């Protein structure tokens, strides 16, 4: 049996209204003895508020017992060690897995909105860019919104390691040229632990 | 043409022969040395599982001409297995691809039903059709599940059922359905239950035998029993059939069931294991449901691989492995014949005879309603109506071990009623049957049979002693005219004045006095042990106490009562002592052993919530009355903690009007706190164990808000 | 023993002067029997021109036998199945792994250079961006160069899957503001199989 502990979504840990989860998947679980007892610790403080997720509809082959744990934002951001101790009857002794936030001096993300290229103006659609650099750790979330209304058609690149040691990423908002030329507002909404209320915006419009 | 064949009888054995293993399927493939005509007489059903074999293969000539008549001669039906999506679908749907020819209309599906039957069943002069309702064969459009396609198949399945099967014009040809889904999950079972002859559940591996595992419950799910349990509602037990699988050559992970015996690592050369002992198939052969009745039989998959040993579990990981078992062998079908004879050896498939039911009208009524097997009596848990008046003897009703209900309607000729000529489950009891399947690491309780006795004019005696009956419901005493003797001793009957049991007993007793008088010899009704329940509602809804320096047990004071199944509320031990002295014919019915303490229901484990005048909750039965206060005491069951069983109003001293939370439903309109989590400090509840009510990020947080209503604030918390 | 077949570098397969390699790593190799015989096939055509790489430094524990195969560009671009058949004495039967180019209609990368943000002009350094979108497959390479001289300080994001089905990526060239304001030329040099000579450039300068 193999264990796979996973961290919470950046967006969840940087917004108190949302609820972050520390998932502990267990694959290749014994078909003979499928009993799995999860024990959850947070710096030794064993918690008992976990929730085993229902056995999803895998066709055959291997049992995959997931176990979720709802976590406090502060506990994650402070960087407490969440430990998932899996216990199987087939297993001679329990498998432990530990995870925590990236350990290092946090840095503020410099957010910059870039307009469509001079060449791309010929095309019927345009690409609004949002550069986000000089931030640490990689835990970050970005969103677009046009005139308050959250945007649908955009994509964000993974955090890429910069030369100095910080990370960076871009986010491409694909919109029609009509809405750009007409003069709407589009706002890149970055979210990082080293910001005011873990939040900041940069607007973008035609000039 | 259509050769005449004897009907389906006894335990059956199915077998899906894979077409591409036939010798005539592909002459280029020389390793295929098997044939579908070689299937023995033991094989009842021979399913044609077609794939890979070419559209215009030489197999189709050999099938219709040589094989089908040979199999029909010996006594083996041939069935074509079409997938689910052939009835309705787009992606590889065969006949249903041509939607312009066969539209999605009332008339269009009726034309498609005929087209399917003609092309598959009647084409080669086969003996049935088989529909495989799987997730692998589910109707898809562009490799995506289709909602309208599944709803169409349902309607098409009904139309095909109007052509062939039980409710068809051509009833010689069978209509079968095979399913990995369970009854609750598979949608065709409800609609096309009467239209099928057999159901073939596919339950390969221990996942099928033992059932899957529910991690949240930490208990097994979709077990072999639970699988049938759902299907029991829709079809009869003799229609049910379970499936195992042989080893397919070069099988991969996700298709290794190890049903038949595996190859020994020592025996490298040998790849044949015709031994059936200690196999899943053999256990499946012996398996019979715990309720309902005996199964129709079993069936194999890839019967062409009969006797072939399973590739060891050790070499299951390595994909490119050429084991001795992966070679193809000319099977003589030893396992199929062995497993068939094993099912013949089963004694439950012995027919019902005069030994069981002497009377013919009873024996015919049982055969119609229940079933035509000795094993069905041990299992059947449904209603049995004996409305036919011409019935002399009810001998062998004790054969019924798990009967649900028994109706005795208009049976004048019957005279005596006792344990001899009544079901075994007149009294309570546990499951006597024993499973023959493997498991992980408690026998089921059998419900006492419901007995309605009405219209028996010539009934004289009536013995129901030591049956622990809960009520006398069903016994229509007004119709029992020729009643003379009666015995209802050693039961759990509340025979108090005003009860329905007493009304039945009094109506019975008046008939006894007329004929042969009333006395100790004729009438018995002693040593009752009525079941004590919890009341629905409670009367004691208030309690004014002094401001004394004393402590009171709120539970005993407010929460009490032990109702009967009829409806007599015993609150105190005094009420029971009064109940004990319900003298009928100068002697009580209640047993002396059965004290109040044995009757009483415990109110331990019940939670309590004492909400004071300032809405200050406390969960303690021992209430101090030293301080002046008004309380609202809610009680909850150990089961249901959210919904209160009873609510009271304790008032130590002068009453104070119960305060109300004015903040509840407060319009948050400012503060540093998050508006979402700000509203959840006025939600009314605390929150779930794993909720999140963090106001903000900073250590200091503020909430600005407006009250729901005007009022005078005297207290806050 | 676990096998890990890896594709060639995009830059190598799109330049005929460079030589592409199809690496076949083998980890968790038997300590008892460390003999590993690699067999290399290309659509069944077994080749015998491979080279087992020398055991790199390694930090003990588990043997990691790498095996490289030099491949023809055309053979990769045509999409031939390179198969690595590992054979160990401890292993009961050989482990095979197969790899090929992404199968689907190739698409031309639309290259667009974007200047530094209006806000970033206050900073002493600036970030020259190069958007590259609407291309398939993900096999692509990007480079900067200032006045002909290849650039040092830049980073390129991984190819990110776009909404339509194509991929996209950005490339951030960090330079001093002096060289930007002075008016140098910086050229984003994209390289993809669906280009003229698998190559295209877009220059960027102050206006
Ligand atoms: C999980 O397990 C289930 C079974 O277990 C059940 O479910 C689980 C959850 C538990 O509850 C269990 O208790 C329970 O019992 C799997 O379901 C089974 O899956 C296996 C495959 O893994 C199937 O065996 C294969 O069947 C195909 C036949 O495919 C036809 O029939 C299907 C069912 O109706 C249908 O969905 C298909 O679409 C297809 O339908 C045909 O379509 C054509 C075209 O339209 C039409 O003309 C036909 O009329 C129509 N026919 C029918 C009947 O519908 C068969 O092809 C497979 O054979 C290959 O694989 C074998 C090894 O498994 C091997 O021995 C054979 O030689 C063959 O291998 C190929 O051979 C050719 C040379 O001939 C070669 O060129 C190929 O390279 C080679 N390929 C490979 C890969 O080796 C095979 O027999 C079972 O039938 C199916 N169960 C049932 C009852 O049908 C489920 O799939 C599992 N899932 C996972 C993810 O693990």
């Amino acid at each position: 049996p193999s264990v796979f502990l996973f961290p919470p979504k950046p967006k969840d840990t940087l917004m108190i209204s949302r609820t972050p989860e520390v998932t502990c998947v267990v694959v290749d679980v014994s078909h003979e003895d499928p009993e799995v007892k999860f024990n959850w610790y947070v710096d030794g403080v064993e918690v008992h508020n976990a929730k085993t997720k229902p056995r999803e509809e895998q066709y055959n082959s291997t049992y995959r017992v997931v176990s979720v744990l709802t976590v406090l934002h502060q506990d994650w951001l402070n960087g407490k060690e969440y430990k998932c101790k899996v216990s199987n009857k087939a297993l001679p002794a329990p498998i432990e897995k530990t995870i925590s936030k990236a350990k290092g001096q946090p840095r503020e993300p410099q957010v910059y909105t870039l307009p469509p290229s001079r060449e791309e103006m010929t095309k019927n659609q345009v690409s609004l860019t949002c550069l986000v650099k000089g931030f640490y750790p990689s835990d970050i979330a970005v969103e677009w919104r046009s005139n308050g209304q959250p945007e649908n058609n955009y994509k964000t690149t993974p955090p890429v390691l910069d030369s100095d040691g910080s990370f960076f990423l871009y986010s491409k908002l694909t919109v029609d040229k009509s809405r750009w030329q007409q003069g709407n507002v589009f706002s890149c909404s970055v979210m990082h632990e080293a910001l005011h209320n873990h939040y900041t915006q940069k607007s973008l419009s035609l000039s | 043409e259509k050769i005449p064949m004897k009907p389906l009888h006894g335990p059956l054995y199915g077998g899906y022969f894979r077409t591409w293993h036939d010798k005539t399927s592909d002459p280029t493939e020389k390793d295929k040395v098997n044939s579908m005509g070689e299937l023995p007489k033991e094989v009842d059903l021979a399913f044609i599982f077609h794939d890979w074999t070419k559209d215009y293969s030489l197999f189709w000539k050999e099938l219709a001409t040589k094989h089908v008549p040979k199999l029909n001669k010996q006594g083996t039906r041939v069935i074509r297995t079409i997938p689910w999506r052939f009835l309705a679908g787009g992606d590889n749907s065969g006949i249903a691809e041509d939607t312009s020819k066969y539209p999605n209309t009332p008339e269009g599906n009726k034309a498609l039903a005929k087209a399917i039957v003609d092309e598959y069943v009647y084409k080669y002069n086969l003996d049935g059709l088989d529909v495989a309702v799987l997730h692998d064969s589910i109707p898809k459009v562009d490799k995506k599940e289709d909602t309208a396609g599944v709803e169409r198949s349902i309607q098409v399945f009904e139309e095909i059922g109007k052509l062939i099967g039980p409710k068809g014009v051509d009833k010689s040809r069978l209509f079968i359905m095979d399913s990995t889904y369970m009854a609750d999950k598979n949608p065709l079972i409800e609609r096309g239950a009467p239209y099928i002859n057999l159901l073939l559940v596919q339950v390969y591996g221990s996942q099928g035998e033992k059932g899957g595992w529910e991690p949240v419950s930490n208990r097994p799910e979709k077990t072999m029993e639970e699988r049938w349990q759902g299907y029991s509602k829709y079809i009869r037990p003799e229609q049910y059939m379970i499936g195992f699988s042989f080893y397919e050559e070069n099988a991969q992970e996700g298709n290794l069931w190890y049903d038949i015996n595996s190859r020994k690592d020592e025996d490298k050369a040998n790849g044949i294991n015709t031994d059936i002992t200690g196999t899943r198939a053999e256990r499946y052969a012996r398996w019979q449901p715990k309720t309902g009745g005996v199964k129709g039989g079993i069936f194999s998959y890839a019967i062409d691989r009969d006797g072939v040993a399973h590739q060891p579990k050790k070499y299951a990981k390595q994909k490119e492995f050429k084991d001795a078992t992966d070679n193809i062998f000319h099977s003589d079908y030893s396992v199929s014949k062995a497993l068939k004879t094993v099912m013949l050896k089963d004694k439950s498939y012995d027919l019902i005879d005069e030994k069981d039911f002497p009377d013919k009208a009873l024996r015919e009524a049982v055969m119609a309603q229940v079933g035509t097997r000795k094993g069905d009596l041990e299992r059947f848990n449904g209603t049995l109506r004996l409305d036919n008046p011409a019935i002399q003897s009810l001998e062998g009703l004790n054969k019924f071990k798990k009967l649900a209900q028994l109706d005795l309607i208009g049976l004048s000729r019957i005279t005596k009623l006792d344990r001899s000529v009544l079901p075994a489950n007149m009294k309570p009891g546990k499951d006597t049957l024993e499973t023959v399947l493997e498991t992980y690491k408690e026998p089921a309780t059998i419900p006492p049979v419901s007995l309605k006795v009405s219209g028996l004019t010539g009934l004289k005696e009536l013995d129901l002693s030591g049956f622990d009956r809960e009520t006398l419901a069903g016994l229509d005493a007004a119709t029992l005219t020729s009643l003379e003797k009666v015995d209802i001793s050693g039961n759990k009957l509340d025979l108090a004045p005003g009860t329905e049991n007493r009304q039945i007993f009094d109506t019975m007793l008046s008939t006894i006095s007329n004929h042969v008088g009333s006395n100790e010899q004729t009438v018995k009704f002693d040593k009752q042990k009525p079941t004590g329940h919890y009341p629905d509602t409670y009367g004691k809804t208030s309690l004014r106490l002094p401001v004394a320096n004393e402590k009171v047990d709120l539970q005993s004071q407010l929460l009490f009562g032990t109702v009967t199944n009829q409806g007599t509320l015993i609150n105190s031990e005094a009420d029971y002592k009064a109940y004990q002295n319900h003298k009928i014919a100068g002697r009580s019915f209640v047993d002396s052993n059965y004290h109040y303490n044995n009757f009483k229901v415990s109110y331990e484990n019940y939670t309590v919530k004492v909400t004071d005048s300032t809405l200050g909750t406390t969960t303690d039965k021992t209430l101090a009355t030293d301080k002046e206060e008004t309380y609202k005491v809610d009680f909850f069951s150990p089961a249901d903690k959210t919904k209160a069983v009873h609510t009271a109003k304790v008032i130590v001293g002068d009453e104070k009007t119960m305060m109300v939370n004015l903040a509840e439903g407060a319009t948050v309109i400012g503060g540093s706190a998050d508006p979402v989590n700000a509203r959840k400090v006025f939600d009314g509840q605390l929150g779930s164990e794993t909720d999140n009510i963090s106001l903000g990020w900073d250590s200091k947080q503020s909430i600005i808000f407006k009250l729901k209503e005007d009022g005078l604030i005297k207290h806050w918390r």
